[PDB]
């Protein structure tokens, strides 16, 4: 019955206490009632056995009533002896009793599931910093949906900061002590009955490949216990995605996903090089943001907040859109229904397609891809008819039912060059007349972990762009680092690795940041180890260094920041409180900053909307097909081949780009037009789709507006985010 | 008195479980249904405003019964009898809504708050029925004070883990102390069935806590004592319970009160008094040299008050040196990065700021960047 060492030691001490307590009473019962041989049995007080324990237990407890007492001399001696014994005896065992009762698992037990209540499990790297970001975007106040109860399952005991944060969100969150490997730890949480499971990974690590193997191993055990379960994973390197495909029960068709850090982190940064501030547009689009226009705010801050509230929503279309083109479809959506369209799920093995040409038509029951204020407004797409809902002024009334290249042919390719071809000195960099190009300030040691710079360069070298249009990249960092990463980067056109640190102004002035499209800053050192606030000191100094540097200030910049509160230190004109939240701050609206913590918030979005993570990758990477994942898994690398005319037809796809209204045919609207007139004129004649604006701050920072209303003015010096098809 | 009222309380518990056991055996061997069931759960939830207000009434109205007990016990069908019964009807209908809402039946009928309802309510009905008052077990309504941490954590007065754990243990102490007194108040005044109610010492509720708190504290006066055999057994039980119960929580109480920021708060600036801030590498060796040349005796100038602001807690050597120069120096726990740590020192109002660096270091370039 007894088994563990704690229970046996406890039960042993229970008996000794009672036996000694009972036997000592009988000892007094003899002495008190008898009397003594010294006085010759003169005194002899009568006490029962039951009313002698009362005397002992009180003296045992060090209370001392003085209600019952020993008048006999033989009794008092035994009492002093018993007090002398018990203090020495009992106090020696309290340390060993304290180790039994003290040393115990604080949390444990099992999950209690209510009838008709969904719940999700969380695994892996569970710490204050990771969880705090996650819980905000999962349990955001502005969200009309059932409170699906989160269930953390970490091995170790949580910290003092986190313990309060778990107890603060009391009703919605539960914690347990246990790993994801033991079948006993899974059966307690009821994962077969549960909806979904997540695997948050340590982003900042020494050995990233060993960290992913653990997170892959965790998925194996989960998928071993129950095959038909939804699982989502954080990896660090892109190449590790192949090891999930090796698991047989893994099915991306049936809800399983994989969120790469490196793919998305550099991917957002890459798209900013092509069209600045797109990183913020996307970050604000997919994540959850609170709309709250207060009277203290200025005009530019208020309109920015309106954009952040607009989010991704999908739903089926009505019968009215059948046998129409995508441009003809979107006109009815924007004019009458007052909504935007990005894509349609085209049947075939179905696939997604962002803003297709007029050749492709719409079939019955096709899933639309919308951006709007809320999900309630998107219902108007479903409830619609040409005959019935024709001339309606107020749109709220409508709610009636009864009416050279890769093997794939997606990126540009080059032969297996050695590093000494693309290497340069300061003189060779300056001698080369570089203008309109990308710069990458890379901070790293020789013995530092790999970021995976391939995912920055890859989307810059899409087959969408012609050979002359490609922006050449100029990486600045340590050699011993880049020697490792060269095996990935070697097969890309127009690279130029310069050695030395990016704080030497001679290195920068040779490269020409003066004439540049976008200067990226990335760290690769062991961060979040020693200090919390002095993490991005090298990134902050570098941005300041370039702004201060002048030549015969107005420079495009973007910085990778681990900690969010470090955004404070960047700009000069900080008209903001320290208590203000990240997204409302100046530089995050301008796109000069970018947080890594945005990737944790994407874990939530992938759970709720199934066709979200797909949409993101198609916008970011250019054309990352699943064919490449299998080909890159082989180890041969990017295979060449000049391809057939059938494969080269795949390059004709959409790309993100930015258009200004200073010159061109659209400049007529810039004097004093509206956004609605720009939208329709763009879509019909040219075949162009506009997403949002990118204005000057006042009348060279530039804030962002994602999908404004129809009746919205347009200045001459404005810029617009656009999805071209050429 | 002891049997007549206590018999009627046992009838509700006795005959009540017979309904469920026969009902369960039918399931074993072999809208009105679930419309009220979903509504009962939605009504009494906690997340809903109706759930918070309904539980908020239970918190207030339970105390009203306990307030009557203090007056009724001390003075030893009136107007107070009628007011007490009005609350007990609300607890009976509240008992029905939980019974329907909860999935458990046999598990539900054996609970802490369920046991309160069986002994408190039926004698209050019987008191007005018979038209003869009894003290009974109205003190048990003190157990419903234990929902104070639940109200405050939802209201968000309490926030940190230290304050919530401390406030939780405050209520349990007082409730157990009050309820135990009423237990003795019953046993001491009644007597016993073994001697056949021969001995029966009379003690008030107010002058029974004095007996418990002394024995609780391990003082042992022997001014008031239990002559009854039933009382003494409860006393030994209570001493056996309290030593085991209280000593287990002292470790967890010690971690709450022990683990706290020693220094903190904010700087108090006198009118027309300059002060300077010091940052960075603050250690005995660096500071001792600095303070001598700042606060040198041969110096005719105003004693500008130095203000150290280091993150970590200072050492045993330095703590004395800061306390030695008491009037001229102040210390605080905090970094120079947080805006909350700057605003407390009043750096806008302050004169100057300094940054002492670690001279002897492995990586000097990273030290300067900081």
């Amino acid at each position: 019955v007894l088994k563990t060492s704690t229970l046996i030691r406890l039960v042993q001490l229970v008996v000794s206490f009672v036996s000694l307590w009972l036997t000592a009473a009988g000892f007094l019962h003899l002495l008190e009632n008898s009397g003594d041989p010294f006085f010759d049995f003169g005194n002899a007080q009568h006490l029962t056995y039951w009313e002698c324990l009362y005397f002992l237990m009180v003296t045992m407890s060090t209370v001392g009533f003085g209600d019952i007492f020993a008048t006999t001399v033989l009794g008092r001696t035994f009492v002093v002896i018993f007090i002398m014994i018990f203090i020495g005896l009992f106090a020696s065992f309290i340390p060993e009793i304290a180790e039994i009762l003290g040393k115990r698992q604080k949390y444990g037990g099992s999950y209690k599931k209510e009838r008709g209540k969904r719940h999700v499990v969380v695994c892996g790297y569970i710490t204050f910093d990771s969880v705090s970001n996650f819980l905000k975007d999962f349990l955001h106040k502005d969200r009309e949906d059932v409170d699906v109860e989160i269930v953390f399952l970490h091995k170790g005991l949580p910290g003092l900061e986190l313990e309060g944060l778990l107890k603060r969100h009391f009703t919605q969150v539960e914690y347990f002590w246990g790993s994801v490997m033991d079948a006993n730890d899974l059966e307690r949480v009821k994962i077969q009955e549960a909806d979904a499971c997540l695997v948050l990974a340590n982003k900042y690590c020494q050995d990233p490949d060993q960290e992913d193997a653990a997170n892959i191993m965790r998925v194996i055990s989960i998928k071993n216990y129950h095959s038909d379960i939804k699982v989502i994973v954080q990896l660090l390197q892109y190449h590790n995605k192949a090891y999930l495909l090796n698991i047989p029960s893994w099915d991306w068709k049936r809800g399983d996903d994989a969120v790469c850090v490196a793919e998305l982190k550099l991917g957002f940064i890459a798209q900013s090089c092509l069209a600045p501030g797109f990183s913020t547009l996307m970050a604000n689009l997919f994540t959850m943001r609170s709309y709250k226009p207060t009277p203290e705010m200025s005009q530019w801050q208020t309109d920015y907040m309106r954009g952040t509230g607009m989010e991704m929503y999908t739903e089926y279309l009505s019968s009215a859109f059948n046998a129409l083109t995508f441009p003809e479809a979107a006109e009815l959506c924007f004019s009458k229904l007052k909504l935007l369209l990005l894509a349609i799920e085209v049947r075939q093995e179905s696939t997604l397609a962002i803003n297709p040409g007029p050749k492709v038509k719409i079939e019955n029951a096709t899933q639309g891809f919308f951006i709007a204020e809320s999900a309630e407004e998107v219902k108007r797409a479903f409830y619609y008819c040409k005959n019935c809902h024709a001339n309606v002024s107020d749109v709220r009334q409508i709610k009636k039912c009864k009416c050279k290249f890769d093997s794939t042919g997606m990126f540009h390719w080059c032969p297996d060059r050695p590093l000494n071809d693309c290497l340069q000195d300061r003189s060779q960099a300056s001698a080369s007349g570089l203008r309109n190009h990308v710069v990458v300030c890379l901070f790293a040691d020789a013995a530092s972990p790999l970021i995976g710079l391939r995912n920055l360069v890859m989307p810059l070298r899409a087959s969408n762009f012609h050979y002359h249009e490609l922006k050449p990249t100029i990486i600045v960092g340590n050699l011993d680092y880049l020697h490792r990463e060269w095996k990935t980067l070697q097969n890309f056109p127009k690279l130029s690795i310069l050695p030395g640190s990016p704080l030497n102004r001679a290195n920068l002035r040779a490269v020409n940041i003066n004439l540049c499209d976008m200067c990226v800053i990335v760290s690769a050192k062991d961060r979040n180890m020693e200090d919390p606030n002095l993490v991005d000191k090298e990134a902050i100094l570098c941005s300041l260094n370039i702004k201060a540097m002048t030549f015969d200030a107005n420079v495009p910049l973007i910085t990778e920041l681990a900690n969010d509160s470090n955004v404070q230190f960047l700009d000069q004109d900080d008209d903001d409180d320290p208590d203000t939240e990240l997204y409302m701050t100046q530089p995050f609206a301008c796109g000069t900053a970018f947080a890594v913590s945005v990737l944790d918030s994407l874990m939530s979005t992938s759970y709720f909307n199934d066709n979200a993570l797909t949409l993101i990758r198609t916008l970011i990477t250019g054309g990352a097909t699943p064919e490449l994942e299998q080909i890159l898994a082989e180890g041969a690398g990017m295979r060449g081949g000049y391809c057939s005319p059938a494969v080269l037809a795949n390059r004709d796809r959409c790309r993100v780009a930015q258009i200004s209204l200073f010159d061109g045919p659209l400049a007529q609207f810039g004097q004093g037009g509206h956004y609605g007139e720009l939208f329709v004129y763009a879509l019909r004649h040219f075949g162009i789709l506009c997403i949002g604006l990118y204005r000057f701050r006042d009348t060279s920072k530039r804030y962002v507006i994602t999908n404004p209303p129809e009746d919205f003015p347009l200045l001459p010096t404005d810029q617009v985010y656009v999805l071209t098809y050429k | 008195q002891w049997y007549s009222f206590l018999a009627s309380s046992l009838v509700t518990f006795g005959s009540g479980l017979v309904v469920i056991i026969i009902y369960r055996i039918v399931l074993w061997l072999c809208g009105w249904m679930t419309e009220a069931k979903d509504w009962a759960g939605e009504l009494i939830s906690g997340q809903t405003t109706t759930g918070r207000i309904l539980v908020g009434l239970v918190f207030l109205l339970s105390i009203a019964s306990l307030i009557i007990y203090f007056i009724d016990a001390s003075t030893n069908s009136s107007t107070t009898q009628q007011v007490d019964l009005a609350f007990n009807v609300f607890f009976m209908i509240y008992f029905f809504i939980r019974f329907v809402a909860a999935n458990d039946k046999l598990w539900f009928w054996v609970e802490l708050f369920s046991f309160v309802d069986y002994f408190t309510i039926p004698p209050s009905f019987v008191a007005i029925y018979l038209d003869r008052n009894w003290l009974g077990l109205r003190f048990l309504r003190a157990l419903r004070l234990m929902s104070i941490p639940d109200i405050l954590t939802y209201l968000n007065v309490l926030k940190t883990s230290t304050l919530i754990r401390l406030v939780q243990l405050v209520v349990s102490f007082v409730s157990l102390w009050l309820t135990a007194a009423g237990f003795l108040h019953l046993l001491e005044n009644s007597g016993d069935p073994f001697f056949d109610f021969g001995n029966a010492q009379h003690l008030t509720y107010w002058e029974c806590l004095y007996f418990l708190m002394v024995t609780m504290s391990t003082v042992g006066f022997g001014d008031i004592f239990a002559t009854t055999v039933l009382g003494r057994t409860f006393v030994v039980i209570f001493i056996m319970i309290f030593i085991g119960l209280f000593a287990s929580f002292i470790p967890e109480i010690a971690e709450i009160l022990g683990k706290r920021q020693k220094y903190g708060g904010s700087y108090k600036k006198e009118r027309g008094k300059r002060h300077v801030v010091v940052c960075g590498y603050i250690t005995f060796d660096s500071v001792s040299n600095f303070l001598k040349d700042f606060l040198h005796k041969d110096r005719e100038d105003v004693d500008v008050e130095i203000v150290f602001l280091h993150k970590g807690l200072p050492g045993l050597e330095l703590e004395g040196l800061l306390k030695r120069h008491f009037t001229q120096v102040e210390y605080f726990w905090g970094s120079v990065m947080d805006a909350n740590d700057l605003e407390r020192v009043k750096i806008q109002e302050a004169d100057a700021c300094l940054v002492l660096a670690n001279k002897y270091c492995q990586d000097p370039d990273q030290e300067d960047a900081a």
